[PDB]
């Protein structure tokens, strides 16, 4: 497509040479003609090869480089440049084979996002396998970084507090809900944030629309090739720590009625219960 | 402290409410559905997507017929009790109108046409409808009082308000179809069963339309319009 407008240019002089003849001295002007157009027509092709090369490895590293947002962003830094680059030169076609390259590159940003949330899924519920349990018999060297990336839920922590023959979380189940979607929202956006390449980047104020979804790659998150599965796997890891810590914290709210180990843990949740653990034995 | 769920556009996260509303949790539930004022024309439609896909969702749900019926019976008797699960129809960036009356030149009678067909769906429905703008921080405390009161059962005291255009708010069970025929009264050139569609126009956004993908003729297939060529001289 990039060689679309160059390559019709040769047909259109050899178009205008099969109507020549030796007889007419036209042969010697269109001999320098179609030499000139040819040598151009070869040029260019030979800068696009080096420089879609480039960007086939630029693209192919996606899938194997860290998972993190400066690793994916510097990748597709350099992908941006070689495609203003090719805005640079005037060649055809370039939306078309851009929006192509865009997709592919969501795609890819799709399978990484999903690995990411299954890294993160086995995370939140303690599934996920340190690097101990990485069997040291496959000699082969695991530079490859983990698809999903490495993520780390900072330990939540939550207080349990008796105030006045009044029990009560100061973090409550839903900050808990919240906090720990919120730590999820941020691994999302390690993928979902990344700058979307535009073709006509280097037009610089140039009257096109421009939305989020325009901006960045937020549409990733329906480009899994699992579906939904994975963010449902997600979330669905959410309820039940939340939910367990919802039983747990039940059964200190039912001692309340006596008026009328000190910490447990949740995957990264944290309960905190020693101080209000006292005063239960004391009032019991 | 009330538990929030705000679930994405995207049909592709439906799935998502289930983790959002569950059997025991249901009664608590408390339904908010937004409209959208800044593109009006796609309000009706996307309304009865979101409540559709409830619909569905409840219908997944699996719930005793008993137990519905039971819920039927307490949120109509909440209805017909009303003196001056629940859904309350939210209407976000009203302002909007002020561009509707410029930009596409907007009267009354259109803002009459969209209140009225809004207010015969709540109807259908058996939703409260209210007018907010954040950027006019307009009824803003209105709102958190009415769901305050819906949800905990706390006091309520705020009469329904429709005269003004874009500050309508209308608690459960005050609208009806003859209190709803007041607006009927101001229309001249449009009939309240004329279609949505037609009178409200989805306009057609100049989006850069792309050009058609030019490639370069194949050598065999330029190289045989050459021979189609030569062949007849």
């Amino acid at each position: 497509l990039l060689v679309a407008g160059l390559k019709k240019e040769v047909q259109a002089l050899i178009a205008e040479g099969i109507a020549l003849v030796w007889e007419s001295y036209k042969l010697d002007p269109y001999v320098q003609r179609l030499a000139e157009t040819v040598f151009n027509f070869q040029e260019k092709v030979d800068d696009l090869l080096i420089i879609e090369e480039k960007i086939d490895l630029e693209v192919r590293s996606l899938e194997t480089c860290m998972y993190d947002h400066k690793t994916f962003s510097e990748i597709l830094n350099r992908v941006q440049k070689a495609v203003d680059d090719l805005n640079l030169h005037s060649y055809s076609n370039l939306p078309i084979w851009v929006n192509k390259l865009d997709m592919e590159i969501e795609r890819i940003l799709g399978v990484r996002l999903q690995a990411g949330l299954r890294a993160w899924t086995q995370v939140l519920l303690g599934q996920a396998e340190d690097k101990a349990e990485v069997d040291m018999d496959t000699d082969a060297p695991q530079v490859s970084h983990k698809p999903g990336g490495e993520p780390k839920i900072k330990n939540v922590v939550h207080e349990l507090r008796i105030t006045n023959q009044v029990i009560y979380l100061n973090p409550p189940i839903e900050e808990c809900r919240y906090k720990l979607y919120q730590e999820m929202f941020a691994w999302k956006m390690v993928v979902l944030s990344l700058p979307r390449i535009q073709s006509q980047r280097y037009q610089v104020g140039v009257h096109y629309e421009l939305t989020e979804e325009e901006k960045f790659y937020r549409n990733a998150l329906t480009r899994m090739p699992d579906g939904p599965v994975a963010l449902e796997e997600s979330y669905s890891a959410v309820m039940g720590i939340v939910s367990e810590v919802e039983q747990y914290v039940k059964v200190w709210l039912q001692y309340q009625c006596l008026w009328d180990e000190t910490k447990k843990e949740f995957g990264p949740v944290v309960i905190d219960y020693g101080k209000v653990q006292s005063k239960v034995n004391l009032k019991y | 402290r009330c538990n929030v769920w705000i679930l994405d556009g995207d049909l592709y996260h439906k799935g998502l409410l289930k983790f959002a509303v569950s059997a025991e949790s249901l009664p608590e539930t408390l339904v908010i559905f937004v409209a959208d004022m800044s593109r009006p024309w796609t309000v009706m439609e996307s309304l009865q997507k979101w409540a559709s896909v409830l619909r569905e969702h409840i219908d997944k749900m699996k719930i005793p017929p008993e137990k519905m019926r039971e819920l039927e019976r307490k949120f109509v008797k909440d209805f017909q009790d009303y003196m001056e699960i629940p859904v309350l129809v939210v209407c976000t960036k009203c302002d909007a109108v002020s561009v509707l009356e410029k930009e596409h030149d907007y009267r009354d009678e259109h803002l009459d046409f969209i209140q009225s067909h809004l207010r015969r769906f709540c109807l259908q429905y058996g939703a409260a409808l209210i007018y907010t703008s954040v950027k006019e921080e307009k009824n803003l405390d209105l709102l958190y009082k009415y769901i305050v009161h819906k949800t905990y059962g706390f006091h309520f005291t705020t009469p329904a308000l429709v005269v003004e255009k874009d500050a309508v708010f209308i608690p459960a069970g005050w609208d009806n179809e003859k209190k709803i025929a007041i607006l009927h009264e101001n229309f001249t050139t449009v009939k309240p069963e004329d279609a949505y569609e037609d009178f409200i126009v989805k306009p057609p956004v100049r989006k850069l339309v792309h050009d058609k993908e030019l490639a370069a003729e194949d050598e065999q297939v330029f190289l045989m319009k050459q021979q189609s060529l030569l062949a007849k001289q």
